[PDB]
RNA sequence: AUGCUGUUGCUGUUAAAGGGUUCGUAGUUGAACUGUGGGCUGUUCCCGUCCAUUCGGAU
RNA sequence: AAGUGUGGAGAUCGAAGAUGAUUAGAGACCAUUGUAGUCCACACUGCAAACGAUGACACCCAUGAAUUGGGGAUCCUUACGUAUCUUUCUCAGCACGUUUUCUGUUUUCACGCGAAAGCUUUGAGGUUACAGUCUCAGGGGGGAGUAC
RNA sequence: CACCAUGUUCAA
């Protein structure tokens, strides 16, 4: 259920876009810089699965430099990556 | 780094560096010392910043020099700050 | 990325590892440093060097480990480097886990130019730095590659996604980055085990001036 | 000097949000300020935000989510019967499916779709869409 | 609304009445995708080229 | 024959990308313009050049001369795409911008002005378009309103599949060169702007060319 | 051919690597260096020095 | 038609246009605060005891 | 700044002017002079490319060298790093080093903007997604900043 | 750093 409807609930619009993960920027069909990254889920063993997942970022923040630090506040939300060292 | 700046919660690091009304919360620097005279010893409540020239009210000399920021204490007064 | 889904700390840093990196000299960043890889410095040392914090150096180079890992036609990864000390190691990360590599000048119009016979379409691009390498990022910008970087303590992180932080000057240093990710990449995808040492040396990913 | 306080408000949020930004820090705030916040709330554009006390004017940390594209402040406060209602709409409003008007009535500060359900009219104090 | 059921049911009337909308057609949208031939087929030269009155319709206008 | 070259033709070559709005969707570049008249049906697909105007450079012995020619293409049903190039004659330059069309094919968001009854007649949310000074701005319209715009903005809205809209243009629109790329970059944004519609989390796809890997690399 | 050649008479490498050559004799890490592993979830590494 | 009189809605570095600088009345504009309440009932991992010492394990 | 009035001053440069020369001519440039002026006092004037060809007051605004004055230290972490050399009196001193922070004059550098040149926390940005406050001027080129 | 001034009217 996204996208406009009709009245009679039929899905009208073509193409619902993506959206960046970062800044929740609808991304468009030109935006040639907007690029997906899928990484692998892993199991307890270390060697991947078959599912991985995927976060897309709009390409203007690619641009000015601030995409490596919403690479890193995703992948915190998602906990793939972790914040800091445990204790000693 | 991999820990973002909250706005309303920043870290000590970042809040102990900002000027005192540019916090998020704005306060004081300075502070009141008990300062003992060097003889006659009594002990006085000097400000940080005092501009004026405290005397002490027994010894009757001026334990305490204005600058332009914090005040300088005379040599050989022994001083430990208070609280709050 | 060393959090999986069920909790394991099987990928985690082990004082094996981090004793290669300090004997390679990979944490030693320059004496300069930028905005946008300020956050990866631990602190600077006497003689006014960075250093950079191991963690965020491991936690990088994981993720990623966990991308290339994730890409079926090995072959649309593309790792490339316009400095020299790194053309030795791109061939044998290259061999080890079956990537396209490139080496020295890059031939504007590789990603681009659909008509030239030399026109690849990656899928992920691995520089190894951001800076001689500007124009394999510069047209990963224009045809949707989104860029690995190995970034030193002043890089240009304009159209670099996950900047690795590490020491890509020297020739040890430069190579130890490679072997640590190829040893990485073939435990992710199941090639090695985890148990043993990876027997193959890392020697041959040094550059060695053929003269 | 700072002569319109919510008009200040209204300006850093809109900044700071076609900057992309996770957060905001308004300085200063009023009741109006956070009226019109809670308005913004209801309508998800912004998420939760925090008042702090100073016993100074508060400053407000608010959270943004992405939804905002630009929330702005008419200067003068122009009075506005019921029948102007679609006159407003069709001048600051990109449609008339999304995006809304806040006014000031009698009944509170309310957005231009709420005013016309109540028969009211007000003083237009800006828009969020 | 007092100036649409009153004066929406008039223009609909019309257009029932004269020939410019066939009885289906009753929701007011109509009238705003009526086509300047929709009218000149109204007219009385044309219906008595269409009826069979006369051979041409410079035959009708005539006649 | 023609063989393609980029991997996104070689999947529209296979029928493996089947529709032009999955390519829109990964944000792909097309580089290739058979890939456009493949996509779309053949007789669902127009295109008529809008203005053809000679450009010189002045050189020592007078002057070169090469024609720029402005091409429109799309069905008009949300599609449009206007290419410009350049050449001596201007036989080359009419078939050049045909190409270069295709090329700069994009979506048009389509949506309601009042109550939603049917298919979209108007553009969903006002929205302007700058390229030099002339910008034009696009406005929703009630149902039965037409386009109402200058014959250029007009013929390329007509193309869009917008059917009744409102447009204003603000400076030197006597320029057709700037006053073209300023209605094409207008219902470019109707995609950008985001709408309490699509506020709601889509799940994430794979890429044509992540999917379809095995695939193209057979072609090797 | 003297490029196959050399590409092969290069690809040959110590049987004791010269990362186990240099752990050997020890790292021997700054002042820094040292003071951050403390901190590390794993601790001090050993054949490790302070010079 | 003319957002070429601009309240909506114009321009003012270089196209016409910020007045040499301050003070200054009429004028227009002007910081935050005193408050909109409450009750009931609906609506698999990881942390240690046995193995091993620049890379492991059963648990 | 030139200019004006009344007193001083009067070295040097020097509108006017005078001699040389160059030139087809030279009323100019170049050389030698030289008056008013230049300089001061007290009055008057109020005419600048009086410029950043950018009105004033607030707000938000990314980065890296510096510089001037003052002050202070040596699932979003509960905190931390200090050298140099001069030193019998405007000397519990002076300068420096690393780091904070306020005010000022700026520089190569992210958005964005502009017809462009370019601007960019110092906006010309935050503008057809057009309203923070006040103010001055402009409306094709002239005539003409003329006439009354 | 001697002197070195000018080329009728439309049009191509
Ligand atoms: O008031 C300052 C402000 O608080 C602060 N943000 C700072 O910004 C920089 C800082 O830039 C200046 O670098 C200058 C040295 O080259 C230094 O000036 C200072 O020099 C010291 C030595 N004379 C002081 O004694 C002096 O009082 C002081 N003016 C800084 O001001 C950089 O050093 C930092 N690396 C980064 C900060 N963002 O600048 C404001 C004034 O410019
Ligand atoms: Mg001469
Ligand atoms: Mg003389
Ligand atoms: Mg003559």
């Amino acid at each position: 259920t996204i996208g406009m409807f009709n009245e009679e609930g039929e899905n009208v619009d073509l193409y619902i876009p993506r959206k960046c993960h970062a800044t929740n920027t609808l991304i468009e069909a030109h935006d040639h810089a907007a690029v997906q990254i899928s990484i692998a889920n892993v199991g307890p063993n270390g060697v991947i699965n078959g599912t991985t997942t995927t976060l897309c970022i709009a390409g203007y923040l690619r641009s000015q430099g601030e995409s490596d630090h919403a690479i890193n506040h995703i992948t915190i939300d998602r906990g793939i990556m972790r914040i800091k060292t445990g204790k000693p | 780094g991999f820990f973002d700046a909250d706005l309303s919660y920043p870290t000590v690091r970042t809040e102990r560096m900002k000027h005192k009304r540019r916090r998020l919360v704005q306060g004081p620097n300075s502070y009141f010392m008990d300062v003992s005279c060097p003889r006659c010893r009594q002990v006085t409540v000097v400000y940080s910043h005092a501009t004026t020239s405290v005397e002490c009210k027994g010894c009757s000399k001026k334990l305490c020099r204005p600058t332009g920021g914090k005040a300088l204490l005379v040599e050989g007064c022994g001083y430990r700050r208070k609280p709050d | 990325m060393t959090a999986v889904e069920s909790g394991s700390k099987v990928l985690r840093m082990k004082e094996s590892d981090a004793q290669k990196l300090l004997a390679m000299r990979c944490h030693i960043g320059t004496r300069n440093q930028s905005s946008a890889m300020k956050k990866y410095i631990y602190g600077r040392t006497a003689e006014g060097s960075h250093i950079i914090d191991l963690h965020m150096m491991w936690e990088k180079l994981i993720l990623a480990a966990r991308v290339i890992a994730a890409v079926e036609n090995p072959k649309d990864v593309c790792v490339c480097s316009s400095r020299l000390y790194g053309t030795r190691a791109i061939y044998k990360f290259s061999q080890h886990v079956g990537t396209s590599f490139h080496g020295g000048r890059f031939i504007p119009g590789t990603f681009t130019n659909q008509i030239q016979k030399k026109f690849v379409q990656p899928r992920v691009l691995v520089v190894t730095d951001p800076r001689t390498d500007h124009q394999a990022i510069r047209e990963a910008s224009l045809v949707n590659i989104p860029v690995i970087a190995l970034c030193d303590t002043d890089a240009p992180l304009e159209y670099v996604d996950i900047a690795i932080p590490c020491n890509n000057r020297g020739i040890k240093s430069i190579g130890m980055m490679y072997w640590l990710l190829a040893r990485e990449v073939l435990r992710l995808r199941g090639t090695i085990v985890r148990s043993v040492p990876w027997e193959e040396k890392v020697d041959l990913f040094f550059y060695r001036d053929p003269n | 000097t700072m002569m319109s306080v919510l008009a200040n408000a209204l300006r850093t949020i809109a900044s700071a949000e076609r900057r992309g930004k996770r957060q905001v820090l308004i300085r200063p705030s009023s009741k109006v300020v956070v009226k019109f916040l809670q308005v913004m709330q209801k309508h998800g554009y912004i998420g939760e935000f925090e008042i702090i006390d100073d016993h100074r004017a508060g400053k407000i940390v608010v959270n943004l989510n992405g939804r905002l594209n630009k929330c702005g402040a008419i200067c003068p406060r122009f009075d506005c019967a019921t029948t102007d209602y679609e006159k407003w709409m069709k001048n600051i409003l990109p449609s008339r499916q999304f995006g809304f008007v806040v006014l000031t009535t009698s009944l509170g500060i309310m957005d231009h779709e709420e005013a016309r359900s109540r028969n009211t009219g007000g003083k237009v104090l800006g828009f969020f869409y | 609304h007092p100036r649409r059921l009153l004066e929406g049911s008039a223009i609909m009337r019309r257009c029932h009445e004269y020939g410019f909308l066939d009885e289906e057609k009753d929701k007011l949208d109509y009238v705003l995708s009526l086509t300047v031939p929709d009218i000149l087929e109204r007219r009385l030269q044309t219906i008595v080229f269409k009826a069979g009155l006369a051979k041409s319709v410079h035959h009708a206008r005539v006649l | 024959e023609w063989v393609p070259c980029t991997k996104l033709g070689r999947l529209v070559k296979a029928q493996k990308v089947t529709s032009l709005e999955e390519i829109f969707l990964f944000s792909m570049p097309i580089k290739e313009h058979q890939i456009v008249d493949t996509l779309i049906a053949e007789g669902q697909l127009h295109d008529e050049m809008m203005k053809i105007y000679p450009v010189q450079k002045a050189t020592s012995a007078g002057q070169r001369t090469r024609f720029k020619a402005f091409n429109v293409v799309g069905d008009c049903d949300g599609h449009i795409g206007i290419g410009a190039r350049v050449g001596k004659e201007v036989s080359l330059a009419i078939r050049a911008s045909m190409i270069a069309a295709k090329l700069n094919i994009v979506p048009v968001r389509r949506g309601y002005w009042g109550n939603k009854i049917g298919e979209p007649h108007t553009i969903p949310m006002k929205v302007t378009g700058k390229c030099g000074s002339v910008a034009v701005r696009l406005v929703p319209a009630p149902r039965g309103t037409g386009i109402v715009a200058a014959p250029v903005p007009k013929k390329i809205l007509e193309f869009a599949g917008v059917e009744d809209v409102y447009t204003s243009s603000r400076g030197k629109t006597r320029t057709h060169g700037n006053l073209i790329m300023a209605t094409f970059y207008a219902l470019r944004k109707t995609y950008g702007f985001l709408t309490p519609d699509l506020w709601a989390e889509t799940e994430p796809s794979r890429d044509p060319t992540d999917e379809h890997a095995e695939l193209l690399a057979e072609m090797t | 051919l003297q490029e196959e050649e050399r590409e092969r008479r290069m690809d040959h490498a110590p049987a004791t690597s010269d990362v186990d050559k240099a752990i050997q004799s020890g790292v021997s890490v700054d002042k820094r260096t040292m003071q951050m592993l403390q901190r590390l979830e794993i601790g001090v590494p050993r054949r490790v020095k302070r010079a």
